[PDB]
C-alpha cells in the first residue's frame, strides 16, 4: 500500500540512482590524506557504530554520517587528532537530519571524552555544512536495501537483518568499498544474505528494477563474501556485537557460506 | 554561496516565525526581488537548527515551477540567510480578500492543478511536506501558486519508517496521524490538499477542530465514523477507541454544496479514510475535474 508508495517508488529509485553518483566520495582520497589511513577511518566508523548503539539511533543515521565523512575527507585534509571531531559533527548533522529525537550537542561532546569542546563541535558542524554545501539528503545502502526487500517472496527477517549487517560491515573498510555505489553494495548484500539464509539468488524482478545482474554485481560480491568470511578476525567488532542482539535476529551468529557458485 | 548581503537592499518585513524574520529585498545588481529568511544561529546552544538543515538540504534538489525556489544560502558565523524567490501573497490572505464573491471556479481549478504538480514532484523526490495549509501556499501576480515552508518537511525511505507524530497543523491533519498510526506516507499530504480544495470553494476551513479528539469527531461527523469495511485496520489503531460515536456518512453533495460532480468525485478521493485508497497527486492530475484548465504551466526560475 501507500507505505510502499506504489505510485512513486520507481521515480524515487531512479532519483536515488542519480543522486548516489553526485554524492559519491573520491575513491582514492586516503592516499591523498597525509596523516590518516584506512585503518584510522575504520576505528572511527566502528566507534560511530557504538555511538548509534548507545544513543539508540537509526541505522540510516549511521550511514548518512559515514557518507558525510567520506565526502568531507575527499576535499579537506585532516590531522589524526581532528578526525574524531569531523566524525562527531558528521554524526550530529546526520542525527539532526534523520532522527525524531537527536541527542543534544552536549551528549556529542560527552562521547568524545572531553577531547573537544562544545564550541569546537559546533564550528566543525558549520565547516562540514560549508564543505558539503548543505547537500545532506544523500542516498545510502539502506535506502536501496529496503526497496530490494519488497522483492522477497515472501518476506524473511533473517534475510533482511543479515543484508543490513553486511551493508554495515562495508562502511568500515574504505578499501575496497569506496569504489562501489550504495546501490551496488546493497545489491551484493541482499543477494549474499538471501543466498546464505534460503539458498536463493538475486531475483529476476530486481534485474528488471535495477539493471544489475549477478554478472555486474560479481566484483562487489567477491569482496563482500571475503569481508563476511573474515568478520570474526577483523580488528573492528562493534557491528558483529550489535548484530548478536535479538533486535536484528542475532544474524551475526549465522555462518557465512563457504562458496557462492557465481 | 556566491551571494553577499551587501548586494541586497531590504524593503520591508513580510513575515515572521520561530524560524525568524522574513524581509522582502532587492538584488542591487540584477534587480531581482527576493524574500530573505534570516535564521539567527547567534542563538546556537544546539548549533544549526534541524528545521533549517532539512529545509535547505531538501529545497536544494526540488526545482519545480510550483515549489518556491531557494536561490542561495549566505552562511555567516553569526547568521544564516536563505534567499528565496519572492511571491507577493499567500493563499490564506488572498481568500480573506476574495471577500464573499469567492474564488472563481477557473482559478480554483488552476490552483489545485498546480498544487498537485508541486506535490507530485515532492513525492517523486522522496519528500513529505507535512504542513500543507493556505498560509504556506504562495501566489504571484502571474497566477502561479507554489508550495512553501519546508521546515517541517522530511526525506522518506521506501517503505517509510516511523517519523514524528502529530505533524501537520491540526485542521489539515489526516485521520491516520490523529489515530496515532505507526506509519504515515504521502497520503497525509493529499489529505491536506483535500482540506485546502474544500477551503478554496467555501473560504472556510473544512474541519476546524480545537483538539485532536475534536478534530477526529468533526471529520467523523462529515465523512461518517470509519469501520473495518471502509478502512481495514482502523479499529486496531493505537488511539482508536471502540467508544467512538458512530456517525453516518452524509451525502458528499452536502459537504461542499456548490461543487460540481467532477469536483465532488475528486474531493472524495482526496478525503478517503484508507490511506491506501486515497488518490495520489500523480493520479489526481488526470482527474476529469481538470479537463478544461488551460493556464500555461508556469516556467521554472533560475
Ligand atoms: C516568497 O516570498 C514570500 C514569503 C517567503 C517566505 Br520563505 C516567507 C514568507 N513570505
Amino acid at each position: 500500500g501507500v507505505n510502499e508508495v506504489p505510485d512513486y517508488h520507481e521515480d524515487i529509485h531512479t532519483y536515488l540512482r542519480e543522486m548516489e553518483v553526485k554524492c559519491k566520495p573520491k575513491v582514492g582520497y586516503m592516499k591523498k590524506q597525509p596523516d590518516i589511513t584506512n585503518s584510522m577511518r575504520a576505528i572511527l566508523v566502528d566507534w560511530l557504530v557504538e555511538v548509534g548503539e548507545e544513543y539508540k539511533l537509526q541505522n540510516e543515521t549511521l550511514h548518512l554520517a559515514v557518507n558525510y565523512i567520506d565526502r568531507f575527507l575527499s576535499s579537506m585534509s585532516v590531522l589524526r587528532g581532528k578526525l574524531q571531531l569531523v566524525g562527531t559533527a558528521a554524526m550530529l548533522l546526520a542525527s539532526k537530519f534523520e532522527e525524531i529525537y537527536p541527542p543534544e550537542v552536549a551528549e556529542f561532546v560527552y562521547i568524545t571524552d572531553d577531547t573537544y569542546t562544545k564550541k569546537q563541535v559546533l564550528r566543525m558542524e558549520h565547516l562540514v555544512l560549508k564543505v558539503l554545501a548543505f547537500d545532506l539528503a544523500a542516498p545510502t545502502i539502506n535506502q536501496f536495501l529496503t526497496q530490494y526487500f519488497l522483492h522477497q517472496q515472501p518476506a524473511n527477517c533473517k534475510v533482511e537483518s543479515l543484508a543490513m549487517f553486511l551493508g554495515e560491515l562495508s562502511l568500515i573498510d574504505a578499501d575496497p568499498y569506496l569504489k562501489y555505489l550504495p546501490s551496488v553494495i546493497a545489491a551484493a548484500a541482499f543477494h549474499l544474505a538471501l543466498y546464505t539464509v534460503t539458498g536463493q539468488s538475486w531475483p529476476e524482478s530486481l534485474v528488471q528494477k535495477t539493471g544489475y545482474t549477478l554478472e555486474t554485481l560479481k566484483p562487489c560480491l567477491l569482496d563482500l563474501h571475503q569481508t563476511y568470511l573474515r568478520a570474526p578476525q577483523h580488528a573492528q567488532q562493534s557491528i558483529r556485537e550489535k548484530y548478536k542482539n535479538s533486535k536484528y535476529h542475532g544474524v551475526s551468529l549465522l555462518n557465512p557460506p563457504e562458496t557462492l557458485n557465481v | 554561496g556566491p551571494g553577499s548581503m551587501e548586494n541586497f537592499q531590504k524593503v520591508e518585513k513580510i513575515g515572521e516565525g520561530t524560524y525568524g524574520v522574513v524581509y522582502k529585498a532587492r538584488n542591487k545588481l540584477t534587480g531581482e526581488v527576493v524574500a530573505l529568511k534570516k535564521i539567527r544561529l547567534d542563538t546556537e546552544t544546539e548549533g544549526v537548527p534541524s528545521t533549517a538543515i532539512r529545509e535547505i538540504s531538501l529545497l536544494k534538489e526540488l526545482n519545480h515551477p510550483n515549489i518556491v525556489k531557494l536561490l542561495d544560502v549566505i552562511h555567516t558565523e553569526n547568521k544564516l540567510y536563505l534567499v528565496f524567490e519572492f511571491l507577493h501573497q499567500d493563499l490564506k490572505k488572498f481568500m480573506d480578500a476574495s471577500a464573499l464573491t469567492g474564488i472563481p471556479l477557473p482559478l480554483i481549478k488552476s490552483y489545485l492543478f498546480q498544487l498537485l504538480q508541486g506535490l507530485a514532484f515532492c513525492h517523486s523526490h522522496r519528500v513529505l511536506h507535512r504542513d500543507l495549509k493556505p498560509q504556506n501556499l504562495l501566489i504571484n501576480t502571474e497566477g502561479a501558486i507554489k508550495l512553501a515552508d519546508f521546515g517541517l518537511a522530511r526525506a522518506f525511505g521506501v517503505p517509510v519508517r516511523t517519523y514524528t507524530h502529530e505533524v501537520v497543523t491540526l485542521w489539515y491533519r489526516a485521520p491516520e496521524i490523529l489515530l496515532g498510526c505507526k506509519y504515515y506516507s504521502t497520503a497525509v499530504d493529499i489529505w491536506s490538499l483535500g482540506c485546502i480544495f474544500a477551503e478554496m470553494v467555501t473560504r472556510r476551513a473544512l474541519f476546524p477542530g480545537d483538539s485532536e479528539i475534536d478534530q477526529l469527531f468533526r471529520i467523523f461527523r462529515t465523512l461518517g465514523t470509519p469501520d473495518e469495511v471502509v478502512w481495514p485496520g482502523v479499529t486496531s489503531m493505537p488511539d482508536y477507541k471502540p467508544s467512538f460515536p458512530k456517525w453516518a456518512r452524509q451525502d458528499f453533495s452536502k459537504v461542499v454544496p456548490p461543487l460540481d460532480e467532477d469536483g465532488r468525485s475528486l474531493l472524495s478521493q482526496m478525503l478517503h479514510y484508507d490511506p491506501n485508497k486515497r488518490i495520489s497527486a500523480k493520479a489526481a492530475l488526470a482527474h476529469p475535474f481538470f479537463q478544461d484548465v488551460t493556464k500555461p504551466v508556469p516556467h521554472l526560475r533560475l
